[PDB]
RNA sequence: ACGAGAACAUGCGCGACAUUCCGAA
């Protein structure tokens, strides 16, 4: 899995890698994932707000910016939006969960 | 004459009854096979002259993947240990290659027990069934036991049939029909189906070509009153009581038993060879019930 | 009544040994003791008792016609100083070539204990007083009283040593010595009467070389009488009434054998002393080697063949084979004793080969008319069949049933229930009925059962004990509230019993008296002690003797009593005798012939190899007696039963896991033991048993036993 | 002259089949190979019962399955052999590690105490198949077709009925597949003969 | 035991803030007051129960009383209050009503 | 003329179905078809529940302790075993197998055909909760049910099918196996076709629901 | 022998949590569900507390006779059938569509400081409704009125108390709205009750 | 019997503790996922099966991070490495063997409790 | 002219009764 390699490359982990700073991104991913789990244009709006919030967290914290840069998470959100299928969004959420799980595992 | 080995490989368990349905023998005598052949020849509308005049057959003998078995000769064993004679007594069948060794008394009691336990025929069992014919008429089920014998995959039965070309061909046709007619006591109820192979046996041809001072009965047989004068002198034999019911659709309105017969068991040793007879065991019936008591002789040196 | 005098003198020739041990020579003491009684004051008896040894016989001053010489020579043949010495066990010398010589002795049914013991002079005094009281009034002299005298001698002197010589072993009892001496004296008397000898002294005793010549002269006949068809007669029966007739058929066959023996002895004017052995259809006897005796044997053989053909056709038969035997052969000085017995057996087998003659074979196939109706238990149609489809026999065998339980005596009389040779009939009757039968007609024979003629036979039947379950019979055993309802069938046999007779006793010890003692000990164990062994168990003893043992009862009771019987047989023989049995478990209404055949093949499986094994239920259950008693039951079955007390489904899961030897099944069994909610140490024990081969089989057997015990 | 017609095929165990070490309510098994079997007696009896119910013994039932009545001795035309656990099903069950038999667990709720009484029965697994082999004896040509119709009828009934040990409670449902119907003895034309 | 129901009204005289775990920086629009799923601000009953437990600090009697979550509060009441920390607080004069059910008779 | 009528249809699991089967730390698993390892509804459970509900509806004999002491209609439908009064069971209810349509609907959405329901027992004296896991068939499942009615008497067929309709109604309003008094075993019957497979009986006007 | 079918709705007044921490969800629809076991257990416990309890009541088989009558019994030799068959309360489709009208999730997450170690509990959003389905078996005509009186008392007590989760902290309040009480099977008259 | 050895070598007593306090509750989710994959394989490797195995490895890592006992169990028994081996070989027999190995591991873990 | 011929180990049976994912912040 690509998540493990990038996570262990970030391992020295960063503050963005830590669950503390990553908490807000996890909560937003949880919101969109719960919407799809219950299930869309609203999903597209949530993904756009997710990219905006990625920029938000990058501005508020350099470590989260480094995490986003290394994991290509915003680019993967763009790829999911281009594909626009539930399956690819579920795969992206699984990739994000794998990132978080590997970060917890190495810490 | 022409001698043919007929080997029977059984697909389903076979039921061979000595006196009861629960009894499960592993072989049949010559008279049972001859009765089956006569019934088959009557079903196929064939002449019975060849069977009644020229056909000479032996009892059904075990065989396995290793060797063919023959009945134990009734000879005197010279043998300090009386239990060795018991071990010889429990022995029933001997491989063909060991027959001459046994006749010369070269098989010891431990060797005899090894031969007896080397038999790889199959397993006998008792299948318990019910009769619900009474349940409909305010009755109850009637359990009953059928004894059956399941042969091992490479085991089976065999017999040697002796006769001229016409008798051999008619026997081949009859055995082809018997493959699906079946042998045993539950043929119509699922027991006794088999496939037969008839071929020349060089091994048994060499075995029968042997001469000697003693004669061994390969088939259940009995001499006529004329031949019994000289054959019975200095003989070791075993009298087996052949009893049964008549199996036909025309003998009588109700099923009746045959007249009891007594025959010399296979393996009995006689110093004078006697030719047997097809004894008529019918008693005031529409037809005549036959019982094959002809003698198949194996010569040997004791 | 010179023959009767010789019989009485030979049986009582050593009656003075008991008085001497109670505390002159024992012969003189016995002469005085017998002279104390007027009926036994007859010349022949007292002369035989007083002068049966060389020192007294040299200066006896007799008429040379006295039976004292015959008594002395018979005593020499039969027998050929710690006053307080015990009776040595006969098995001390048997199989001593391999398993050594033991020191087991009998204390004054008794088991040898292998301990130091002595016979107190007070005990011998009490025995002397008992003999005096019995001889004074209860016993008399006469042709009909010798059987009672023999029974009294057997009852009293069975555990008194024949001789107290310390150098020799004390295997032979006083009763055995007296009986063998009496039989030999009777045979010698018949031989001398046939040879018209008037001076017995000049014939054998006077030169002291003619005694050795007479030892070298052929005087006796070893006779074997074998009955064939017993097993098929008893067990090859069909019907719902066959279980009740199982014991009746065996009892009828045993009584028929006893009747044959008694008829043969009566024709020879001999007593039961000449009857060496009587077992499962076999009867070994010692007869005179006279032309009259051989003619009697031929006539009896022909008559018995004719009767068995008339009644049973080829079903049951009997053969008689005799071999001429010498005094040296009886004493085994040359070594031909075992050869003599083997020759008798081989001649018997040769007669059993050519069993029927030309005319009998021709008459067998006459069969004028068809069978038509046939009886139920007997698949015979030649015999006239009554209503309800019962043959003439098995209608009367059923009458002997329900009367064997009620009555104790067996009457052979002109009128009865089951046919017997010489146009007689066997009927089971009580004391008053037997007395009435004797009063109405002579030639009527009364047989008492383990008490007239006394017969030792194991007749243990738990059904007859309870009046409520008496009518049900063997099936009553399956009536149970807990445990699977099944019948256990035990088919047991001693390994190399005939071989033990032939070679178990060494050549330095083999003799006629030793064989008689060994046979009597085996008969007493398998006819008398077996009933005490099986006490309190739901078991019906169908056949006994050790040569062929058949019991039927409850399966668990059969297994437990088989273990107890193995232990008791180890005690009785003091080792040196293995015991192999096959156990089978069958439902009720299962064919009795099928049960017998399956238990027989299990017995054959147990016989092969170690010859000391048990086939418990199938071909995979061949175990050792100690292994079954300790490992399967005590070490495994008991802990599982204690832990589970039902857990039947848990045991079924364990069985289905153990039937598969795959390692995944091993892990599943470990998980099941973890989830079993029983003691952890027992879980480890069970897992270790499963892992180890030859212990997994024991665990499976214990689980199956517990399942069968917890069934409803 | 005389003819014998062979019918080979498969019996598929649609629902668990129960025909009566230590096992509670075991199925009938081959003594040697320990494989489950369908006895030819069970097949013959079930077919005879269904034919008797359909027609109604009748002359057809005695003609097919045999009769020993006084004055009416008729040889059985139908010889139905024991059905053996097929080798293909044996291999399929060897794959995927599946036992040839299952233990069905049941209970009885009493009408008085409502307590359940546990019970276990062995059954043949639903994936199983059995080779069945039947012989028809052509004793009378003119009736052959009629007999086969009856046979067909019986088989149809048998495919709506059960085979043994249960049925009204879901056991024993089976299906017949007729591989071939060939005349092994004689010259009777059995090509048009058919079942189902 | 006898159950008693009390309608308990808490009057806001000073700003009260209940942490919802959510903080918004200037770009989004600051600690956010807790709101239910529907989005209405309310005072959780767990916070009040913990405050009363701390005030008391018996155990059995305190677990007998159940204090439910408060009724939804009007959106106008929420405001931003400085402490360099800004939090969402309920405005003064707001009454928050809840129900308390006591099973302890004594 | 032997007439055999076949009823084929679906059984839908309204709430989690738990039919116990011997054979994971759950307290009790469900019965499964060994060949496919899919959950099953044994015909024994269906017949037993239908017979019990019919017996309750008609009315049990006071002091009844046998299943052969039920009403004559029950013994006519479900069979009897009395000595001398053995009645053949006209109803033959088969095992209901997890349908292929439901198996595909569960392969879609990535479901496991089963659920582990967590429950607990709270002691009435100490208030301590002992947990317990049970296995249930998911409420999306459907089972193919196949029932055979035997026409042993033409006259009683309509009455028997009325009884079967009553039994089906009772079973639908009751549950099927397991702890159905705690939201288990709720089922619905959807009959596809009632046809006379054997014979000449006209079952067009026959319905069990 | 009649069956009375009582349907209705269970409205979540305050956040509802029934653990399986995540709340229990129906696997097929991936939606919150109130199991029938939870409702039956809570109602039985509340009704038993309403009636007197023996001092050493350590088992559910030794409650008041009304409790064993309504909710069944497993007492050895005294097995009483449960006249009540509580069913799983599934998420109402009307409430589901109401939540789907807006951008609202069916479940909320609530944080407690636990002073401080933060703890997060998932609850069912306030305002959600679950439709229940109770079956009452009429196995005794004379006892139906008393059993329904006990049912009403238990329902009132449950509306007073909470259902599942930590109710003292303030979550789990529910309300029952009865739709129809009709004898679905049989000829019994349920119009009065 | 590698599973037996690896469960016995880490068996210690403080109350028998396995893998520093491992309980079946900590393994419930892992067992559920493995059962789901096993049922999917038995019904039919496939692409969805491989995705399931990769998610299984991800969940292995997540549970190892969450609980130290699960981490000890996973690193001792090489369960995730065997998942990688199954992915590499890509044959259903190897996955059946892996399932049997995990079943033996949990069975032996409960056996030594 | 097979110890044979005819014979369903068959009939009734719920894996079922009671059980809060719960107390604490």
């Amino acid at each position: 899995n690509f998540a493990r390699k990038v996570v262990e490359e970030n391992k020295r982990l960063f503050n963005g890698l830590t669950t503390s700073k990553l908490r807000n991104l996890l909560e937003l991913i949880n919101h969109v994932y719960t919407k799809v789990y219950n299930s869309s244009e609203d999903v597209r709006d949530e993904l756009e707000y997710l990219k905006v919030k990625f920029a938000y967290e990058s501005g508020r914290e350099p470590a989260v910016r480094t995490f986003i840069e290394k994991t290509y998470v915003d680019k993967l959100v763009d790829v999911v939006l281009k594909k626009n299928t539930k399956k690819i969004f579920l795969d992206y959420c699984k990739y994000f969960e794998a990132l978080v799980a590997y970060a917890k595992f190495y810490r | 004459l022409v001698v043919k080995l007929v080997k029977l490989t059984f697909k389903s368990p076979v039921h061979f009854g000595m006196k009861r349905l629960s009894d499960s023998n592993h072989t049949i005598a010559a008279d049972t096979l001859f009765s089956a052949l006569i019934i088959e020849a009557l079903q196929q509308q064939l002449e019975l002259s060849h069977l009644l005049n020229n056909l000479v057959i032996t009892d059904l003998f075990p065989y396995n993947k290793t060797s063919y078995f023959l009945p134990k000769p009734l000879i005197r064993i010279e043998g300090g240990d009386e239990s060795g004679y018991k071990a010889f007594k429990k022995l029933t069948y001997i491989p063909v290659e060991n027959y001459s060794e046994y006749l010369r008394g070269e098989i010891d009691s431990l060797e005899a027990s090894k031969i007896a336990e080397s038999l790889n025929l199959g397993k006998a069992s008792l299948s318990t069934k019910v009769s619900l014919q009474a349940v409909d008429h305010n009755g109850e089920s009637e359990p009953y036991s059928v004894g059956n014998f399941t042969f091992y995959p490479e085991s089976g039965l065999y017999f040697l049939a002796k006769g001229n070309a016409d008798t051999i061909g008619q026997l081949e046709i009859l055995m082809h029909a018997l493959q699906y007619s079946g042998i045993g006591g539950k043929r119509s109820a699922g027991y006794g189906q088999f496939r037969c192979t008839i071929e020349d046996s060089g091994k048994f041809d060499s075995l029968l070509s042997q001469t000697g001072n003693i004669a061994i009965l390969l088939s259940s047989a009995m001499a006529s009153d004329e031949e019994l004068v000289d054959c019975l002198e200095d003989a070791r034999y075993l009298l087996k009581k052949r009893t049964g019911f008549v199996q036909s659709k025309t003998y009588a309105d109700q099923l009746v038993k045959k007249k009891d017969f007594y025959a010399f068991s296979a393996g009995s040793t006689f110093y004078q060879k006697f030719n047997g007879k097809i004894f008529d065991v019918s008693d005031n019936g529409r037809h005549s019930v036959y019982r094959y008591a002809k003698a198949f002789w194996l010569e040997g040196k004791i | 009544n010179k023959k009767l005098e010789l019989m009485y003198g030979s049986l009582l020739h050593d009656i003075g040994k008991i008085v001497y041990r109670s505390n002159g020579t024992h012969s003189k003491i016995g002469s005085q003791f017998l002279n104390k009684f007027k009926p036994f004051q007859l010349s022949g008896i007292v002369d035989s008792v007083s002068y049966h040894h060389y020192k007294e016989l040299a200066s006896s001053s007799l008429l040379d016609d006295s039976v004292a010489y015959i008594t002395y020579i018979a005593d020499n043949i039969a027998s050929g100083f710690d006053k307080r010495a015990p009776l040595a066990s006969i098995f001390n010398v048997v199989n001593s070539e391999t398993k050594g010589l033991a020191n087991y002795t009998y204390s004054f049914y008794r088991y040898p204990t292998d301990a130091k013991k002595e016979y107190t002079s007070s005990q011998y005094a009490a025995l002397v007083n008992k003999m005096t009281d019995d001889l004074s009034n209860k016993l008399k002299v006469g042709p009909d009283s010798f059987s009672s005298l023999l029974q009294w001698t057997e009852s009293l002197w069975s555990y008194i040593p024949s001789s107290t010589d310390t150098n020799q072993v004390m295997d032979v009892s006083l009763y055995d010595h007296s009986k063998i001496t009496c039989a030999i004296a009777s045979c010698i008397y018949d031989y001398l009467t046939e040879m018209n000898c008037v001076n017995y002294r000049k014939e054998l005793f006077s030169p002291y070389e003619k005694t050795k010549q007479f030892y070298q002269e052929d005087v006796f006949l070893l006779v074997s009488l074998d009955m064939s068809g017993i097993q098929d007669f008893i067990y090859n029966i069909s019907g719902s009434k066959a279980l009740k007739s199982l014991r009746s058929r065996s009892f009828y066959l045993e009584t028929m054998l006893e009747s044959l023996v008694d008829d043969l002895l009566s024709d020879l004017e001999l007593s039961r002393a000449n009857l060496l052995y009587t077992g499962g259809g076999h009867a070994y006897l010692l007869l005179p080697n006279t032309e009259r005796a051989r003619d009697v044997l031929a006539s009896f053989e022909g008559e018995m063949k004719e009767w068995f053909i008339k009644i049973f056709k080829t079903d049951l038969s009997v053969a008689i084979a005799y071999k001429a035997c010498t005094g040296e052969d009886l004493m085994n000085s040359n070594g031909t004793y075992s050869d003599l017995w083997q020759t008798v057996s081989r001649k018997l087998s040769d007669k059993k080969a050519h069993k029927y003659s030309l005319n009998e074979i021709k008459l067998f196939n006459s069969t004028i008319h068809a069978g038509t109706q046939e009886c139920k238990e007997c698949l015979r149609s030649d015999i006239d069949i009554s209503e309800d489809s019962l043959c003439k026999i098995c209608e009367g065998i059923i009458a002997i049933s329900n009367d064997l339980r009620d009555y104790s005596f067996f009457v052979v009389s002109p009128e009865g229930k089951v046919p017997l040779p010489r146009n007689r009939y066997l009927s089971v009757e009580n004391q008053d009925g037997a007395e009435r039968k004797i009063k109405m007609n002579k030639e009527t024979r009364i047989y008492s059962k383990n008490q007239v003629t006394n017969l030792w036979m194991c007749d243990y039947d738990f059904s007859t004990l309870n009046p409520e379950t008496k009518k049900q019979g063997i099936a009553s055993y399956v009536n149970r509230e807990v445990g699977i309802p099944r019948l256990g069938v035990l088919r047991a046999d001693i390994d190399n019993l005939g071989t033990t007779f032939i070679k178990g006793i060494p050549e330095q010890y083999r003799s006629i008296s030793r064989t008689a003692t060994l046979s009597r000990q085996l008969s007493m164990f398998f006819k008398f002690e077996l009933s005490n062994i099986l006490k309190g168990a739901r078991i019906s003893v169908i056949y006994s003797g050790g040569d062929d043992l058949f019991l039927i009862g409850a399966w668990d009771d059969v297994i437990s009593k088989a273990l107890v019987l193995r232990k008791a047989f180890t005690r009785f023989s003091a080792g040196k005798l293995t015991f192999s049995a096959g156990i089978g478990m069958y439902p009720v209404k299962y064919p009795i012939s099928k049960m017998a055949s399956e238990t027989g093949v299990l017995e054959d499986l147990a016989k092969r190899g170690e010859k000391n094994q048990v086939a418990l239920w199938n071909d995979s259950k061949v175990f050792g007696w100690s292994q079954l008693e300790e490992q399967i039951l005590k070490e495994k079955m008991i802990p599982l039963q204690e832990a589970l007390t039902h857990g039947k489904s848990f045991l079924y899961k364990m069985l289905e896991l153990l039937r598969n030897e795959d390692q995944i099944n091993i892990a599943r069994l470990a998980y099941l033991l973890a989830r079993s909610s029983l003691s952890e140490e027992l879980t480890q024990s069970i897992f270790a048993w499963s892992q180890n081969k030859q212990q997994k089989v024991e665990l499976i057997t214990a689980i199956e036993y517990l399942v069968y015990q917890i069934r409803e | 002259m005389y003819s014998k017609i062979r019918i080979v095929g498969k019996i598929d165990v649609l629902t668990g089949l129960h025909i009566g070490g230590a096992i509670a309510s075991p199925v009938v098994r081959d003594p040697y190979s320990r494989l489950p079997i369908i006895p030819g007696s069970s097949i013959k009896g079930k077919m005879r019962s269904l034919l008797a119910k359909h027609i109604g013994d009748a002359p057809e039932i005695l003609r097919l399955f045999g009769s020993s009545q006084k004055g009416a001795i008729q040889s059985s035309r139908l010889q139905i052999s024991d059905a053996f656990f097929s080798k293909a099903s044996q291999e399929e069950f060897d794959k995927k590690d599946l036992a040839y038999t299952e233990t069905k667990f049941e209970n009885t709720i009493s009408r008085l105490t409502a307590v359940a009484n546990p019970r276990q029965i062995e059954r043949v697994t639903r994936g199983a198949s059995f080779d069945f082999h039947i012989i028809y004896n052509v004793e009378n040509i003119n009736e052959v077709m009629a007999d086969f119709e009856n046979i067909k009828t019986a088989i149809h009934l048998l495919e709506n009925d059960y085979l043994g040990g249960g049925g009204t409670r879901g056991n024993g449902r089976i299906r017949f597949v007729i591989d071939s119907i060939d005349t092994v003895v004689g010259d009777f034309d059995s090509s048009n003969l058919s079942i189902k | 035991m006898i159950e008693k129901v009390y309608q308990v009204k808490l009057k806001v005289y000073g700003p009260v803030h209940i942490g919802s775990g959510k903080i918004i920086r200037k770009q989004e629009y600051l600690h956010l007051f807790v709101r239910d799923g529907r989005g209405d601000l309310y005072i959780p009953g767990s916070s009040l129960k913990g405050a009363l437990r701390t005030v008391l600090e018996s155990a059995e009697a305190f677990h007998s009383l159940s204090i439910s979550d408060s009724l939804p509060i009007d959106p106008k009441n929420l405001a931003i209050y400085q402490k360099p920390l800004y939090r969402e607080c309920v405005n003064v004069g707001t009454t928050v009503e809840f129900t308390m059910k006591i099973n302890s008779d004594d």
